[PDB]
């Protein structure tokens, strides 16, 4: 497995590639790869930061295929998983829910949901009716119903 | 007679090790590392296959080496250097 | 013996309380122009006064 190896010498054209194979433009693929200059060190495994940014940034592009045909989601998994020699897919799983809470506080993050403020304007306010982050998101549990009917 | 080499050997270990060493130098003010630290772990790990009479320096050799260099680097700095080197630079020393 | 060899006299801190007072043992027995040094007998006297950042 890919994910299993520690410090990792990754180049400046390996993100490119990995990213292009899953049709992105190249806005979003400039901005995952600055991400990786700046967090240089202070890493485990290089493979789970690159890996964790890709599959999250692929759901809010591809925002519009996926509640049209469900089998883009469970097409998208097992694509990342050749690529990483992995056969396990509760490590696919364990790597987008680490990546995003990092990146659930910054800028880039922010406009790309808007493109493709509801809920950071009730954590500043100190709001008790604010969206907590305990339960499974609405459109995530309808792709997982639709996924066991075919 | 016996002259070891340097045949499959980890080389994305030995440039974690090196980022990380002087990364911490800069920051807290401490002697900077050059190219010449980088190729005195390799004669260290060659010194420590030929006390074992093998031709080839494995993955133990390797471990070995690093520490050497380490513990020699952080006990010759300060006190408040080497109180916080040594807790960053534990998992390189501390083999598995 | 034990009452004769002495005088025998006369007759739970927090965490974040000790560190503070370790803290202010240095800003008042330390000049503050080499504290770039360290982190980045003058006990025998009077302390000095510092400031809250």
């Amino acid at each position: 497995s890919l994910l299993v190896k520690k410090y990792c010498k990754m180049t400046t054209e390996e993100i490119i590639r990995l990213c292009n194979d899953f049709e992105l433009p190249r806005e979003v693929a400039y901005k995952i790869v600055d991400e990786y200059n700046i967090n240089a060190s202070r890493l485990v495994c290089p493979w789970q930061l690159v890996c964790g940014l890709v599959l999250n940034c692929t759901f809010i592009v591809f925002n519009e295929r996926r509640r049209k045909d469900p089998r883009i989601d469970h097409f998208i998994v097992s694509k990342m998983c050749s690529l990483m020699l992995t056969s396990k897919v509760d490590d696919v799983i364990e790597c987008v829910k680490l990546v995003k809470e990092l990146i659930i506080g910054e800028k880039w993050f922010r406009d790309l949901q808007i493109r493709y403020y509801d809920e950071i304007i009730f954590r500043k306010l100190g709001s008790m009716l604010q969206t907590t982050n305990i339960l499974v998101t609405d459109d995530q549990y309808n792709i997982w119903k639709k996924r066991i009917e075919m | 007679k016996i002259y070891p080499k340097l045949h499959q050997m980890d080389m994305d270990k030995v440039s974690r090790v090196y980022a990380d060493l002087r990364r911490e130098s800069i920051s807290t003010g401490s002697f900077p590392i050059t190219v010449r630290h980088l190729e005195s772990i390799l004669r260290i790990a060659e010194s420590f296959a030929k006390m074992r009479l093998s031709e080839f320096v494995s993955s133990y050799d390797l471990d070995r080496a690093i520490k050497v260099v380490v513990d020699s680097f952080v006990d010759a700095q300060k006190v408040s250097v080497r109180r916080q080197l040594r807790r960053s630079f534990a998992i390189y020393t501390l083999g598995h | 013996i034990k009452l004769f060899l002495s005088t025998d006299d006369n007759l739970d801190l927090s965490i974040i309380s000790k560190y503070l007072l370790i803290a202010s043992y240095i800003c008042s027995y330390l000049e503050p122009r080499y504290d770039a040094s360290i982190f980045s007998n003058p006990r025998y006297l009077q302390p000095s006064l510092f400031a809250i950042e």
